[PDB]
């Protein structure tokens, strides 16, 4: 709006409608009352399953206390109970919640440090050009993605997991 | 994801796109995008070398092949399977890395399947292209395919990876791709430096 | 269109070096030379070699700890 940086990390800001006057009982989050709404999508109908324990939680409306949150993710739609992953409440403004099971934007190995900060993303044109040639010992930094300058290669499943076990084999004679 | 991504000519697909909803098909058959087909036709026409470590058997065998060829026999005993199958048995247990042998063993597989198709495209002299012609008749009277790796030798196999870096860069690929060959190489000539007895 | 694109979804076991197989026929051969310097099928048959190897693995460690004493 004012013209600052904005990647698909942030959330669209919510409008007025769900921010003020979006009555008594939902509140800004579901920590108050019983939604059952929240743990039922509605592209199919069926019941959110949390990723780490594979239970819905819907619980009892006579029971409202049995009853867990939870919540989808913003890029992949995994449900995510909120006593599993460390988390107070939902996240509504702001960047988008990003569950803990995607690949972070920066990380931090010590040996004085390499951060890393992805490679962005490049739009469908001649400069996002690939190329796969070799599997085994590439040193590709990573970015990569999956098939069945900024180059990518085509990485597939093979050779992660080759490439994975041949590094675990060199690092366990350390 | 993205913001244009269909099968047949794009309309910012994230269905025809700008039509009523009694137009869907959903048929499987050929996908071709083709930039939808040229932008409908332009809007309707407008409305790297070897080590020197032991160089001395190219020049020894190059004057060899003039007149004596390096081979007399047609059904020469001396033969490559064995060789290459003796790498997975002494070295990839010695001398490579804890973890996969896959370097050397695709390498063989793929080595094998190079030297199936190598004859009549370089890495043949006129009196031997004159053997492989007649190998190749004499071996056309069971309509069988000629398979080379029973009735060659290994004395071509250390010119052939002589021979394939030189041609390696005359492709589009990459430099570390090329690094690993002459590693591979090198690994291939340490191997055969006290191995002077097996040609 | 690049013909090399779809040749590599049936060939299997030749990984390192592929493009140099599409033009072997665009340059022609010569004489002898010397410078004066000098997928379900093969997605099983790789889950059997990927087998192979990490049997393979297994008796190098064994070779390694063998070889320490």
């Amino acid at each position: 709006s004012r013209g600052q940086y904005s990647d698909e990390n942030d959330k669209i800001p919510l409008t007025d409608r769900q921010l003020f006057n979006t009555s008594y009982g939902q509140s800004i989050t579901k920590l108050d009352s019983y939604n059952p709404d929240t743990h039922i999508d509605s592209n199919s109908g069926k019941f959110l399953i949390c990723y780490k324990c594979n239970q819905t939680r819907l619980g009892s409306w006579s029971h409202p206390e049995n009853s867990r949150l939870i919540m989808t993710c913003d890029y992949c739609q995994t449900p995510w109970h909120l006593d599993c992953v460390p988390r107070a409440s939902f996240k509504n403004l702001g960047s988008k919640w990003k569950c803990p099971l995607h690949s972070p934007t920066k990380v931090y190995k010590k040996i004085n440090y390499k951060v890393w900060k992805k490679q962005r993303l490049i739009n469908k044109k001649n400069q996002l050009y690939y190329e796969p040639l070799q599997k085994i010992g590439y040193q590709n930094n990573g970015n990569i993605q999956i098939i069945p300058d900024f180059k990518i290669t085509q990485i597939d499943e093979n050779s992660i997991k080759y490439d994975f076990f041949d590094k675990i084999y060199k690092s366990k004679m350390v | 994801g993205g913001r244009c991504l269909a099968f047949h000519g794009p309309l910012m697909y994230e269905h025809y796109q700008g039509w009523k909803s009694s137009w869907d098909e959903w048929v499987g058959y050929d996908r071709i995008r083709a930039y939808n087909e040229e932008n409908i036709a332009m809007k309707k026409r407008l409305a790297l070398q070897i080590p020197i470590k032991l160089k001395s058997v190219l020049v020894d065998d190059w004057e060899y092949v003039t007149k004596d060829k390096k081979i007399c026999r047609l059904p020469a005993d001396v033969t490559v399977e064995m060789v290459l199958n003796k790498y997975e048995h002494e070295v990839s247990q010695e001398l490579e890395s804890p973890g996969s042998q896959s370097q050397l063993s695709e390498y063989c597989a793929g080595l094998k399947l190079y030297f199936d198709k190598c004859l009549g495209n370089m890495l043949l002299y006129r009196l031997e292209r004159l053997q492989y012609d007649e190998l190749l008749k004499k071996s056309s009277k069971d309509q069988k395919p000629l398979v080379p790796i029973r009735i060659y030798g290994a004395i071509h196999l250390l010119r052939l990876i002589s021979v394939l870096p030189e041609l390696i860069s005359s492709t589009t690929m990459d430099l570390q791709s090329c690094q690993l060959l002459i590693k591979q190489t090198e690994d291939f000539l340490v191997w055969l430096l006290m191995h002077v007895d097996e040609y | 269109k690049k013909i090399e694109s779809n040749f590599i979804k049936q060939n299997n076991n030749v990984k390192i070096f592929a493009k140099l197989l599409f033009n072997i026929d665009s340059h022609n051969p010569k004489q002898f030379q010397l410078p004066n310097y000098i997928t379900q099928i093969d997605e099983n048959s790789i889950k059997y070699d990927f087998f192979d190897k990490i049997y393979k693995s297994k008796m190098v460690q064994k070779r390694k700890l063998f070889q320490f004493q």
